[PDB]
RNA sequence: UUAGGCGGCCACAGCGGUGGGGUUGCCUCCCGUACCCAUCCCGAACACGGAAGAUAAGCCCACCAGCGUUCCAGGGAGUACUGGAGUGCGCGAGCCUCUGGGAAAUCCGGUUCGCCGCCACC
RNA sequence: AGUGCAAGAGCAAAAGAUGACUUGACAGUGUUCUUCCCAACGAGGAACGCUGACGCGAAAGCGUGGUCUAGCGAACCAAUU
RNA sequence: CCUGUCAAACUCCAAACUUACAGACGCUGUUUGACGCGGGGAUUCCGGUGCGCGGGGU
């Protein structure tokens, strides 16, 4: 790369396929996830705030609690296990 | 059927496009109810370096004070083919300009529910003419 | 509709009766709404919770079924806000439901508005919802005495069909004090 | 049910075959193992296709390797029809056989190594550098084909 | 320069004008030739001149080549023959040249050329099934002057 | 749902068009400014009060595919591209066989003029 | 279109325009990610919490600066609270 | 309307393939203790080649 900024190369998974772009319907922004939940991550492009570092984008996390109404998702880095502070704006249930 | 379609007067808009007053009071007095002035944007080279400041004044005016208006402005002008809009409004003239609809009109200007008017229900020139030309003076 | 490209609205947005930015703001308290949508001629109140395929409807009031109890005045007035809204805040107590957030839609927050009366009519009715007193209209013109007062300036009676020539404000009194009874019929 | 035979050597070849392999009990060239159709088995076979060779073989011809290559799972021990009846399911090797073909059970269920260990093949094979469609010796092969195979190799 | 240094495709489409400047410009003088106001289906005979290698033909060649090409036609069916060759590639692989050793080595735009795949028509004429023997010797001349092998296909015509 | 409120999915729902529907019912347009509230000017809008009139708008109902979109069949195409293998071909750029996948444009005929959830209601 | 400035990305009853009001560009202390993929490493950065005090709004709520990714600095010493 | 061409810093489309999590099969671990954790000792931080995909350069 040519910088090290965390939006570095992120042109394709932070835009939006032009009919979903403007805002995101509000169901998803609200849903409640339980401990131990599976989720997916993906951020939503359309949404600002609560996002994680795109580098985690397309994991698969467990749910272990929240930190206000973000949501505290663990999950593993190559080896390394990390804890993602992740609005549900941005999350999936698995199946 | 014909009631809920036979046209009304929207709103009559007489405006002085100065640029750069002393004007207000004539519509004032002319039109009956109180004026408001006219901001401009984007800098001109004919001396508009300031964008937001006065450069005219407007009044719009509807119901009663609108007619009793048009009775004393419209034997001022010599109304034309040419000087009628595509939709049915027409300007004169300090500018005058008589915006015309049929009775349904509020369901395009409220805030719930809003929807905008059918071009079926849209006035025409023709009906239009008619209709004012069918209130005290002649066409063309 | 132009092209592939093309971005169409959301369809409540499209028929212009959802704000979805104000929705959301809504259901980040995680309490019910209490939806106050008013018409021409009728007030309606449902107090609303969040579902898997679309909103819930645990209670709901509307002022037509307010004549059900006694009311032969009309129905899209202040008096007749205020008690739709304590009738379905009293429906609401018996669904278990003990909190809510005003949602007014589309209206405007005018002071003394209607949608305020049904907000202080579902308070009334036992509700604890996050509201602000000097914004709801002053007791007098909740009861109709503002109508009252204009069937004043009579020469030609206000109400068309007979309820009353001079009107009664007191009426309001008699069915709020008909609702607050223990017994009723919800 | 397919035989899988490994005719080419592990030296060069991608870790993530060589462990399908290994995965399918055959570490060594010339090992041969009783593999079921599945859906699982099959995308393995299919990433072992150019290193092996494979195919469903006769019953004849699965007895004639059982009785000379199959062993226990521990041991020098001749499996012939005693062997095969005081052991395992079965009264003979035809029996045993007969399961293995229409995949009722496997060769460790029974008791025997899950790897028959063939001898070169007399006469020589086809090459391994070209696929039987091209006169090679690799990938999927005719029942007939097959059966030559494990026969020269018994 | 040799063609050797541009006639194979081994860099990536370099083609981007917002991001390149100084490209020289064509030397092809027309892509439209013989009686262009004519139509393409008011021809009995319709002959393709096409290449037999996927290549880059740079815009000297497809001028060299267009030009001894229907500079024939003009000369065996006059300046204003019934015939109408076209010139279907346009050079827009843009090309360079380093001409300090290998440090900072990206070199500077010298030229352009048309990428060309195998099988492709690089020209297609269409005459009348008398001047058909014409048009052969005009594609003979042009296959000449551009790099790979040709077919000269005839894409409508049994009139032999 | 003989016309309602809140929604989910967020064009299969858009764009455009045709036909039908409303005595004390519904939604509207509608009528009207003493009040609460309102316009940097307008009871236009917002807000409030109310029914003399109307179903022409909207809305609800039925239907049309011309445009846009969703999906399906056949054609293009097992083509383009491609993961694995080769003492297969080519001076070479590159190509081919075997194995496992597999488009896009476009043609043609169908589909699509929303689906679903909750509450209320002759 | 606009949104201070590269580029890419976000935004329409707004993240833009206007108007009015306001000083959250607040104090304290953390969680997490980043810096440094994987995998140890400082300053710096961001997302997300809690405590305190406030602004706005009918209220949900929004404000830990500018829609997002650049605008930054150790020990020793001095000044300052 | 028609007709002729393109894109590393274009995209209405769109693979093969790579990748997160889980189940199954396989293999593997529970006397050969896997996975994981804690501690001692390093060496190492001039690499090269083939093939595939590259970027620069005749
Ligand atoms: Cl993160
Ligand atoms: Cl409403
Ligand atoms: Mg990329
Ligand atoms: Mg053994
Ligand atoms: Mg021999
Ligand atoms: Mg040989
Ligand atoms: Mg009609
Ligand atoms: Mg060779
Ligand atoms: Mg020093
Ligand atoms: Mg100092
Ligand atoms: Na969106
Ligand atoms: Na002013
Ligand atoms: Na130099
Ligand atoms: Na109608
Ligand atoms: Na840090
Ligand atoms: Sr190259
Ligand atoms: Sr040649
Ligand atoms: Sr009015
Ligand atoms: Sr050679
Ligand atoms: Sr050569
Ligand atoms: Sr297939
Ligand atoms: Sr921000
Ligand atoms: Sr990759």
């Amino acid at each position: 790369p040519s910088s090290n900024g965390p939006l570095e190369g992120t042109r394709g998974k932070l835009k939006n396929k032009p009919r979903d772009r403007g805002t995101s319907p509000p169901q998803r922004a609200v849903e409640e996830f339980d401990d131990g939940e599976k989720v997916h991550l993906k951020i939503d492009p359309s949404v600002p705030n609560g996002r994680f570092h795109p580098r985690f984008d397309g994991q698969t996390g467990t749910v272990e609690g929240k930190q206000g109404d973000a949501y505290k998702v663990d999950i593993v880095d190559g080896g390394k296990e990390k804890t993602i502070i992740v609005t549900a704006a941005h999350l999936r249930r698995q199946e | 059927f014909h009631e809920m379609r036979e046209p009304r007067i929207e709103k009559v808009v007489v405006h002085m496009g100065i640029g750069h007053a002393n004007a207000e009071d004539i519509l004032g007095e002319i039109t009956g109810q109180m004026p408001v002035r006219t901001k401009a944007k984007r800098t001109v080279g004919e001396f508009d370096i300031r964008e937001g400041d006065p450069i005219g004044a407007k009044v719009t005016l509807r119901d009663e004070m609108a007619e009793e208006f048009l009775q004393t402005a419209l034997p001022l002008a010599e109304l034309a083919t040419s000087q009628f809009d595509d939709t049915g409004n027409f300007s004169f003239g300090l500018d005058v300009t008589v915006n015309l609809v049929r009775p349904g009109y509020r369901v395009a200007k409220r805030d719930k529910a809003s929807r905008s008017i059918p071009t079926k229900h849209r006035l025409n020139p023709a009906d239009a003419v008619a209709f004012i030309e069918s209130t005290y003076d002649v066409e063309v | 509709a132009t092209g592939p490209r093309y971005k169409v609205p959301m369809r409540r947005r499209r028929e212009a009766r959802t704000d979805y930015h104000q929705r959301l703001r809504l259901l980040k308290s995680g309490k019910p709404r209490l939806v106050a949508r008013k018409s021409n001629k009728h007030v309606r109140a449902q107090l609303v919770t969040l579902g898997p395929n679309g909103d819930d409807t645990l209670a709901s009031a509307h002022s037509s079924d307010l004549a059900e109890y006694g009311w032969e005045a009309p129905t899209g007035n202040m008096p007749s806000a205020y008690l739709t809204g304590l009738l379905a805040g009293l429906r609401a107590q018996e669904a278990g439901v003990e909190e809510a957030v005003l949602d007014i839609g589309l209206n405007s927050p005018t002071p003394g508005s209607k949608v305020f009366a049904i907000q202080e009519g579902a308070i009334d009715a036992g509700l604890d919802i996050p509201h602000n007193d000097d914004v709801l209209a002053d007791w007098q013109r909740t009861r109709g005495a503002h109508i009252a007062e204009y069937d004043e300036q009579l020469e030609e009676p206000l109400y068309s069909g007979d309820f009353d020539a001079a009107d009664l404000p007191e009426h309001f009194d008699e069915l709020r004090e008909t609702l607050l009874d223990g017994d009723i019929e919800l | 049910m397919h035989a899988l035979v490994q005719l080419r050597g592990e030296v060069n070849m991608h870790t993530d075959i060589q462990d399908t392999l290994e995965m399918l009990n055959i570490h060594h060239v010339n090992h041969c193992t009783l593999v079921p159709e599945t859906d699982a088995y099959r995308g393995m076979v299919a990433k072992v296709n150019d290193f092996v060779a494979f195919g469903e073989p006769s019953q004849e011809t699965l007895e004639t390797v059982l009785a000379t290559r199959a062993e226990p799972l521990e041991g020098d021990a001749d499996v012939d029809d005693e062997w095969v009846a005081e052991h395992t399911d079965y009264d003979d090797i035809s029996g045993l056989a007969f399961a293995l073909l229409s995949e009722e059970t496997t060769l460790r269920e029974q008791g025997l190594s899950p790897t028959l260990r063939l001898h070169p093949p007399r006469g020589g094979h086809d090459g391994v550098k070209h696929p039987v469609k091209e006169g090679g010796q690799l990938g999927k092969h005719d029942t007939e084909g097959i059966d030559d195979l494990l026969e020269a190799m018994r | 320069k040799p063609a050797s240094m541009y006639r194979d495709i081994d860099k990536p489409a370099y083609t981007r004008r917002e991001y390149i400047t100084g490209i020289p410009g064509s030397k092809i003088a027309q892509h439209k030739m013989g009686r262009k106001q004519k139509d393409a289906d008011d021809y009995p005979v319709q002959i393709s001149l096409i290449v037999e290698e996927t290549v880059q033909l740079r815009h000297g060649s497809l001028e060299a080549s267009r030009l001894s090409a229907n500079r024939h036609l003009i000369k065996e069916l006059g300046e204003e023959g019934d015939y109408k060759m076209t010139l279907r590639k346009f050079p827009h692989q843009v090309l360079r040249e380093n001409k300090d050793g290998m440090r900072a080595a990206f070199g500077k735009i010298v030229g352009t050329a048309a990428r060309v795949q195998a099988g492709e028509q690089l020209f297609t004429a269409y005459c009348n099934v008398e001047d058909a023997e014409h048009v052969k010797e005009a594609f003979r001349r042009a296959y000449n002057k551009i790099t790979p092998s040709c077919r000269i296909k005839v894409e409508r015509g049994e009139e032999l």
